[PDB]
């Protein structure tokens, strides 16, 4: 459902 | 839904000084992953929005450390230091933690500079417009500061309110001034039933009006 | 570098439909989610939708569900917004925008304008503004053009096809009675006019109109 591909990944 | 509110609506500050802008959320904005996707955008006049700050206080590459954001829970704050003219425009906060994702309403940042009287020019209708039955009188009030100004029209020395349409630029970042346009639109036949057309500008820089006019019985 | 270019905006009638596109370049398209964000003429920003790298997972504003649809073609580096059942309030500038690690709207395009109304497409009348023939001159001279009676926005004004960028003020359109009016002023040194030509160029895409009006001194 969550549509983000990179946004939710923390660097 | 989350409602995002900004204050103030706009904010003047001088060169070298620091601006400070609030953004408050109607409810908390911690994403299910425990992060807080509060972001800050700048939209300069005539351009698309650009990103400054993400996840509350991270500076996107390219953005100087004069800009920094903070806050928690429901209360956020963006701080600009050593403000330059090129920083003017509308600053937007945005929560991207709970759908539907919402923006604040914007805070316009104005750059202070010294007063300046408008440059005023008046233009009679062009021959071509008159040929088609129109008669617009145009009055440009250019390169003034501050924003507040007042234009009154006269026909044969009587005030005139109907058919006047004003328009203002945003702040120009080159000189930090404003400009405005005032158009009095009449029919040919009404224009020709009178002689004297005047636009007077009243502006803080002067106790009395700057006045431009012309008489038709001289062209 | 990263470039996004929207297109397809234009005048549409209440109830109608319209498809918009966002061409993407300078990055591996399928690797990132994209968003559509719109801005009202009074400047309010509103997220419309986000769609995942491979298109499967979409979120959208509830007030656009069913009327608007979102999809992408990765091999063609293009994102779409199929609109239907348009209303006045859909009127806005439409921006696509790419995600990034930690940021929602990292890169934006220029935007494409969607105007929803039933007033009809009207081309501008372009009038040259020279100072009155009895007026005084004036070491820096101010000249104008008036662009009246057009619909919808936008029009592009330039002076000597962009060669006079310097002393220009082009004012935002004002809508009245289903027609927009606008003006542009330019200020040049007395040595350069009238001895050389000054001209404004007004483009109105919607009517495929391009007009050049030369500014000529008046007769007394």
């Amino acid at each position: 459902a969550e549509p983000w591909t990179v946004r939710n990944e923390d660097l | 839904d989350v409602l995002m509110t900004q204050t103030p609506l706009s904010l003047p500050v001088g060169l070298g000084d620091q601006a400070s802008i609030s953004c408050r959320s109607s409810q908390s904005i911690v994403h299910s992953n425990g992060n807080t996707y509060l972001e800050w955008y700048l939209q300069k006049p005539g351009q698309s929005p650009k990103l400054l700050i993400y996840k509350v206080s991270n500076r996107f590459s390219g953005v100087p450390d004069r800009f920094s954001g903070s806050g928690s829970g429901t209360d956020f704050t963006l701080k600009i230091s050593r403000v330059e003219a090129e920083d003017l425009g509308v600053y937007y906060c945005f929560q991207g933690s709970h759908a539907p994702y919402t923006f604040g309403g914007g805070t316009k940042l104005e750059i202070k500079r010294a007063d300046a009287a408008p440059t005023v020019s008046i233009f009679p209708p062009s021959s071509e417009q008159l040929t088609s039955g129109g008669a617009s009188v145009v009055c440009f009030l250019n390169n003034f500061y501050p924003k507040d100004i007042n234009v009154k029209w006269k026909i044969d020395g009587s005030e005139r309110q109907n058919g006047v349409l004003n328009s203002w630029t945003d702040q120009d970042s080159k000189d930090s001034t404003y400009s405005m346009s005032s158009t009095l639109t009449l029919t040919k036949d009404e224009y020709e039933r009178h002689n004297s057309y005047t636009c007077e500008a009243t502006h803080k820089t002067s106790t009395s009006p700057i006045v431009k006019s012309f008489n038709r019985n001289e062209c | 570098e990263v470039k996004l270019v929207e297109s397809g905006g234009g005048l549409v009638k209440p109830g109608g439909s319209l498809k918009l596109s966002c061409a993407a370049s300078g990055f591996i398209f399928s690797n990132y989610a994209m968003s559509w964000v719109r801005q009202t003429p009074e400047k309010r920003l509103e997220w419309v939708a986000t769609i995942s790298g491979g298109g499967r997972n979409i979120y959208s504003l509830d007030s656009v569900k069913g009327r608007f649809t979102f999809f992408r073609d990765n091999a063609r580096n293009t994102l779409y917004l199929q609109m239907s059942s348009l209303r006045s309030e859909d009127t806005a500038m439409y921006f696509c925008s790419r995600e990034n690690y930690g940021s929602s709207f990292t890169y934006w395009g220029q935007g494409t304008l969607v105007t929803v109304s039933s007033a009809k497409t009207t081309p501008p009348s372009v009038y040259p503004l020279a100072p009155g023939s009895a007026a005084q001159t004036n070491s820096m001279v101010t000249l104008g053009c008036l662009v009246k009676g057009y619909f919808p926005e936008p029009v592009t004004v330039t002076w000597n096809s962009g060669s006079l960028s310097s002393g220009v003020h082009t004012f935002p359109a004002v809508l009245q009675s289903d027609l927009y009016t606008l003006s542009s002023s330019v200020t040049v040194p007395s040595s350069t006019w009238p001895s050389e030509t000054v001209t404004c160029n007004v483009a109105h895409p919607a009517s495929s109109t391009k007009v050049d009006k030369k500014i000529v001194p008046r007769d007394c």
